[PDB]
């Protein structure tokens, strides 16, 4: 079926790699973190794209409206998805060690009174069940409810989905901040950027956006419709990947130009990972193959509304978020020798299949454009 | 003969009555009203798009060629400097210059463009001292033909009889 | 609907034409009176400076800079503002900006005079700061472009041009309407002559569709500009080695303080704009209701950082980036970070209550109390982490002179001085598009 | 309003091109402010010796 | 500046340097930059020199 | 501060204050993010009459205790006005050469102030923040260390 074989191929792939979780061990566990925050920015990125839909109200990309929304209740599936970290958990952050502050060892790594109250293992615990406790709330409390505004029409029918942008709004935005600078600014601690929690969203906000688009591009030919999304609604779509490419490489290169310049003790993510050891490869062929080709090619609008470009960019515009997070959560394991394994992609190509699986087993589950809605026909007959 | 003119007050008719003409006839090099009426060009204006992005072609480069050129010929080859060990124009700090210097360079012949098609500044115009243009913005939407091949005859005045105009002046 | 309004096509013409008719206010005869007397206040200080010398300003050497380039930051962070509901609003394409918009980039455009003038002015040398051009001067010298000192002068340089000539080209049917008017119904038979800004309009196809695409192209090529112009603005400060400075979330951060500064102020305007010269019926309620969220949005995003600035110094800061901002709350500056945090955060916090508050007299005693934390935002973090920073040495308090706030009081002189003036001869409202998008210009009826 | 300010985009584009020509076929910047024949005390007339 | 960049048009050999009746040889250059290479002058470029 | 008995134990500890990296270089001649293009990789700051000989100055700051005549020296040789009473209040001082005193007490314990002399000239950076940021380009890396 079009649910199973992303799924069937992805967890096969998966229950293959669990040959990852068992041979080469501590590769795989963060070959998983590479494909499963991503799997995360995919619904960190795309569920924004419903708040901002919603705050400054928009009735002209509502097509792509009801497809975003179900991509949302993976996270509650992201949740178990988590477990692999956890015993490996006390592998990775290396403040779990728990050697070091101030044991026998021959380090006391200023971590005592300055780190130790926000990271504690068992804290960490909390820091993201406390999340699974919003972004999922979000979901039980916006699916639950954009999903039934179709069959059980409602006197206020988006007002009730305003009062999540209300009060489930800005908590998000705080928690991916607190995310990444519990996930992802951890694996080489030595550093202190305040930017890195915007770095994580921006990165989502950007991919997801290629992703929700290009679907409708892989849905439009030879899909359910063919006609009814027309044209200008990727033209906006465009406008948006313009609008947040640039809230990335903004991001991106800021930064870049703010460590390139100071030289600080900070810096030592990069003097590991952009110059040596076959990274300075990776940022060079990143930054041409990440900002400019898509500025570049998709800018003119003679073809920038086209559907199968754009959904030929979200393959290049989705599938070098690898090559994007590739950059930040393995080098400090190849730090010493940039040789990227076949389980660094087994995941990618899985939890990026397995999280299509069920992205497409609830779009089999129920509706896919919503069969009533305010402002439709007005998008639709746009 | 320097043209016609036509009143009409209907915001939509413009879509649809002079998109008969264009078809039928001639060519209709000229139409007026203020604002974008809209979805125009998805068969009225005759146009695929803006042609001078191709224009806008030539800004983007020059600008980012000046600053690249602004620090290839300057912080390294002529007067280099040992400022805080930047390496000579490494990319970054030219960044928000190769970058931003390009808008300004780029933009104004992003405009140069705009004050040439058909070349704007031209307020000689034998059509609008004409004593009912005067009320351009609030009367009506008008219409407007050039002395083209199919020169501007009774069968013009005739064809928009019935496009319906408070009144025609002929130029 | 966005607008609520009975007109129709012709009824701003007449509206806006009695607001540009005839010459005789007497409100603008006192405001013109006590804001050139700002103005006058502001040279009267400021050549009072350059005979004489720097130090007159409250600067001593750690604490360099002091009120004149925090100022820049403010009449800066406050323009973007204008330019950006001018280029934003057609990029998300929310066709709700036109009631305010062409009144929006003079409050960004005369921001920007007044803020040029500090960063000529704050130096010592003026007369030598055409070196700072990058012409091939009378030796074989040229600018160090790896300063951002430098990036603002390109920026602002151009910021006040793009903004301008995509202000310009905003109000280009304004001047066909006025050099319509001015044949038949106007000032003089020479308002017409003077009205050849106008350049030959017609409102023809040929063209208009060119004026859309370049209305699209300003604002998707301004836009990119607005987010490096005031990141510029932001890179001065967090380039630095200072441990309040190089955080790196600062660009997007005083952004979004120029956002939640530069609305802080536009609202302002309209609401002395809305209560004796008013548009009831274009300047809808509705409109500033709307406008809040983005400021809101801000006055949270800019909450955010404080946190990561306020949360960093317990995680992995520099034993003296965990001092730098122990320093901002408890220290001197307990009265500006205490109240200014809370001010910021507690208004808009406190913002949100009757469906964002649409009563019009809280905007201006809000909007107003949001903004005098903007001034604080750039007195505390230029500053609070420029004095107590890497040496006890360094450690000295920062006592403004009587004349740092005279340039203050006198760049609202200037501000105000200058805005009036163009907006008395230029049209407020920009009612080429207002009357083009949500009334009946639409072909479905 | 007027019939041939054709002629005005002249005026606009050749008196702006001349603005160039004219900057910089005039600067001799340290050319004409330099050289001089100052008059002194008494003229020692290298010439001479 | 132009001789701290391209000094060799411009130096002399020392033999009788405060000849104003001095035409150079032929052959001046190549005959100059020997001389670099050996008296190894080195000239400024930088703001240290004469300006402090 | 360090004692006989500690500086017995541990020479290197004007290192361990803030030591270098958990597997990279001694701290000073430590890379950059660039080493390639790095100026003294490139002739023009290399070439010059001066390269020959690099310029430091240390201090023995065991014998510095505010004799306060390593400043007037300064003052005398490399010129400078003086200052006023109603100047310096707001805190200008046109004295390069800061002879700043330190207290150290053990955390307070009987007041024990226990000072510290150190004078602080301008150490003429290599990485130089302030040459970098000149626009108006005032500053350089001189030749031989001397951030001119
Ligand atoms: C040739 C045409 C020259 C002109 C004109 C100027 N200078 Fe020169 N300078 C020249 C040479 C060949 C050398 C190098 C000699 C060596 O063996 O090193 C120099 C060197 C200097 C220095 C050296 C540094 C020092 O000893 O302090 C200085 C300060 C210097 N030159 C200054 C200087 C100034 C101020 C000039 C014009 C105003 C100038 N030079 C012109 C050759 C030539
Ligand atoms: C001689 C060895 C020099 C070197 C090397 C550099 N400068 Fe120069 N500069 C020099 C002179 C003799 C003059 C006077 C020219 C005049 O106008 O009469 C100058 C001029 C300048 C100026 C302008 C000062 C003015 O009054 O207009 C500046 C700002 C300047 N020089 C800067 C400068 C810098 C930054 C250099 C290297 C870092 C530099 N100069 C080289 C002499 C010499
Ligand atoms: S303070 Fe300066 S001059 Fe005095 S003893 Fe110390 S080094 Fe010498
Ligand atoms: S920045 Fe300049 S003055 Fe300051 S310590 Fe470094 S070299 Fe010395």
């Amino acid at each position: 079926r079009i649910w199973a074989v992303p799924l069937a191929i992805g967890v096969g792939l998966l229950i293959v790699s669990l040959v990852g979780w068992a041979i080469d061990a501590r590769q795989f566990y963060f070959s998983y973190l590479v494909g499963w925050t991503f799997c995360l920015t995919l619904a960190l990125g795309s569920l924004f794209f419903v708040m901002i839909q919603h705050l400054t109200r928009a009735q002209w990309v509502v097509a792509v409206r009801r497809l975003p929304e179900a991509l949302v209740w993976t996270f509650p599936v992201l949740i178990v998805l988590f477990i692999p970290i956890l015993f490996g958990l006390h592998d990775l952050y290396h403040w779990t060690h728990h050697e070091l502050y101030d044991p026998s060892s021959p380090e006391y790594d200023p971590i005592l009174a300055g780190k130790h109250a926000y990271l504690n293992v068992p804290f960490f615990l909390v820091r993201i069940a406390f999340y699974f406790f919003i972004w999922t709330l979000l979901a039980y409390k916006l699916y639950t409810l954009s999903v039934r505004q179709d069959v059980d029409p409602d006197p206020s029918i988006p007002a009730q989905q305003r009062k999540v942008s209300a009060w489930g709004m800005p908590l998000y935005g705080v928690t991916v901040a607190f995310a990444s600078y519990d996930f992802l600014m951890s694996l080489d601690p030595h550093w202190y950027s305040t930017i890195f929690g915007v770095y994580f969203f921006a990165g989502s906000f950007f991919v997801a956006l290629g992703f929700i688009t290009t679907c409708y591009a892989i849905l439009v030919r030879r899909g359910t419709l063919q006609g009814i999304v027309r044209a200008p609604h990727f033209q906006d779509l465009g406008k948006l990947m313009f609008g947040f490419t640039a809230f990335w490489a903004y991001i991106a290169f800021s930064q870049y130009m703010l460590i390139w310049y100071g030289n600080l003790p900070e810096e030592t993510l990069w003097y590991r990972h952009r110059l040596e050891h076959g990274w300075e490869v990776l940022s060079q062929v990143l930054i041409w193959g990440h900002f400019v080709l898509p500025f570049l090619i998709l800018l003119p609008w003679a073809a920038k509304r086209t559907p199968v470009l754009v959904g030929t960019m979200g393959i290049w515009f989705a599938i070098i978020h690898w090559i994007d997070l590739f950059w930040v959560a393995m080098p400090v394991l190849h730090t010493e020798h940039m040789t990227f394994h076949w389980l660094d992609v087994t995941c990618w190509l899985g939890l990026f299949g397995v999280v299509v699986g069920l992205f497409f087993y609830r779009i089999s589950r129920h509706s896919l454009v919503p069969q009533n809605d305010p402002y439709l026909a007005r998008s639709l007959a746009l | 003969i320097y043209g016609l003119l036509a009143e009409f007050s209907d915001p939509a008719a413009l879509l649809h009555a002079a998109r008969q003409v264009r078809k039928a006839g001639y060519r209709h090099f000229d139409a007026h009203s203020p604002f974008p009426i809209h979805g125009m060009d998805e068969a009225m204006g005759l146009g695929n798009s803006k042609v001078a992005f191709i224009t806008f072609f030539t800004g983007t480069i020059a600008g980012f060629a000046l600053a690249w050129w602004m620090q290839w010929w300057m912080g390294a080859v002529d007067y280099p400097l040992n400022i805080s060990g930047k390496p000579f124009f490494a990319l970054p700090p030219s960044v928000p210059i190769i970058f931003e210097l390009t808008i300004l360079f780029s933009a104004l012949a992003g405009v140069a463009t705009m004050l040439a098609l058909n070349g704007l500044p031209r307020p000689y115009n034998p059509l609008f001292y004409s004593k009912n243009f005067m009320r351009v913005t609030d009367d009506g939407f008008f219409l407007f033909v050039a002395a083209s091949d199919p020169k501007f005859d009774p069968t013009a005045t005739r064809q928009l009889l019935e496009q319906l105009g408070g009144y025609n002046i002929e130029v | 609907v966005l607008v609520q309004g009975g007109l129709t096509f012709h009824d701003i013409t007449e509206l806006v034409a009695q607001h540009t008719e005839k010459k005789t206010p007497k409100a603008w005869w006192a405001a013109f009176s006590v804001a050139f007397l700002g103005m006058l206040t502001l040279v009267a200080m400021l050549a009072y400076q350059v005979w004489n010398g720097v130090g007159v300003w409250g600067n001593n050497i750690p604490v360099g800079w002091g009120w004149p380039i925090v100022n820049f930051v403010f009449w800066v962070g406050i323009g973007h503002a204008g330019t950006l509901i001018s280029a934003i609003l057609f990029l998300f394409r929310q066709r709700w900006r036109t009631s305010i918009n062409r009144a929006a980039e003079a409050m960004t455009i005369f921001a920007v005079i007044c803020a040029l003038i500090f960063p000529t002015f704050h130096v010592g040398r003026v007369w030598a700061i055409y070196w700072t051009l990058p012409i091939p001067n009378q030796m074989e010298m040229w600018p160090q472009f790896k300063s951002p000192l430098l990036w603002d002068v390109f920026a602002v340089s151009s910021y006040f041009i793009v903004s301008l000539v995509f202000w310009y080209v905003g109000l280009i049917p304004d001047l066909a309407t006025l050099r319509d008017r001015a044949a038949l119904m106007g000032r003089r038979l020479r308002a017409k002559i003077l009205g050849f800004f106008a350049l030959g309009w017609c409102g023809a196809n040929r063209h208009w569709r060119n004026y859309e695409k370049v209305y699209m192209l300003l604002a998707g090529l301004a836009t990119p500009l607005v987010l490096s112009v005031h990141s510029v603005v932001s890179f001065d400060f967090a380039v630095s080695i200072i441990p309040g400075w190089h955080t790196t979330i600062f660009p997007p951060y005083f952004v979004a303080g120029a956002i939640f500064s530069g609305f802080a102020m536009v609202v302002t305007l309209m609401v002395i704009a809305r209560k004796a010269y008013g548009l009831e019926n274009v300047i809808t309620i509705d409109h500033l209701e709307k406008m809040n969220i983005i400021m809101l949005v801000t006055g949270t995003m800019v909450g955010f950082a404080y946190i990561t600035e306020f949360f960093i110094a317990w995680y992995s800061g520099v034993p003296y980036e965990q001092y730098a901002f122990i320093n901002r709350a408890t220290g001197p500056y307990a009265w500006a970070y205490w109240t200014m945090m809370s001010c910021n955060l507690i208004f808009p916090q406190f913002f949100w209550i009757k469906k964002l508050r649409r009563n019009i007299p809280f905007m201006f005693i809000a909007s107003i109390v949001v903004n005098i934390g903007m001034w604080f935002e750039r007195f505390v973090i230029t500053i609070t982490s420029l004095h107590r920073d890497y040496l006890p040495s360094s450690w000295d308090y920062f006592v403004p002179t009587w004349v740092d706030v005279l340039t203050l009081i006198g760049s609202f002189g200037l501000f105000f001085t200058l805005f009036l003036l163009f907006l008395r001869f230029v049209p407020m409202v920009a009612i080429a598009e207002v009357k083009g998008v949500l009334p009946e210009a639409d072909p479905h009826f | 309003f007027s019939r041939k300010t054709n002629r005005l985009p002249a005026l606009s584009l050749a008196g702006s091109v001349f603005g160039g020509v004219l900057a910089v076929f005039l600067v001799w910047y340290y050319f004409s402010p330099e050289f001089y024949e100052v008059g002194y005390a008494p003229p020692y007339s290298h010439r001479i010796h | 500046l132009e001789c701290h960049r391209q000094p060799e048009l411009y130096l002399r050999p020392q033999s009788e340097i405060t000849t104003m009746g001095y035409q150079p040889p032929a052959d001046y250059i190549e005959r100059n930059l020997e001389r670099i290479r050996k008296e190894g002058i080195r000239p400024p470029t930088n703001c240290s020199a004469c300006h402090y | 501060l360090a004692t006989v008995e500690e500086f017995r134990k541990n020479p290197d500890f004007a290192k361990e204050a803030e030591p270098p990296l958990e597997g990279l270089e001694p701290w000073d001649q430590y890379p950059t993010l660039w080493e390639e293009n790095h100026p003294s990789k490139q002739p023009a700051f290399q070439d010059s009459d001066y390269y020959r000989n690099q310029w430091a100055m240390v201090i023995d700051l065991n014998a510095c205790t505010g004799c306060n005549a390593c400043i007037v020296a300064c003052d005398s040789e490399n010129n400078i006005p003086m200052v006023g009473k109603n100047e310096v209040g707001r805190g200008r001082e046109m004295h390069w050469l800061r002879i700043d005193r330190y207290f150290v007490s053990d955390e307070a314990h009987a007041d024990d102030p226990q000072i510290v002399v150190q004078p602080v000239p301008c150490m003429h950076c290599e990485n130089a923040p302030c040459e970098s940021v000149c626009p108006v380009a005032a500053t350089v890396h001189s030749p031989d260390g001397l951030n001119e």
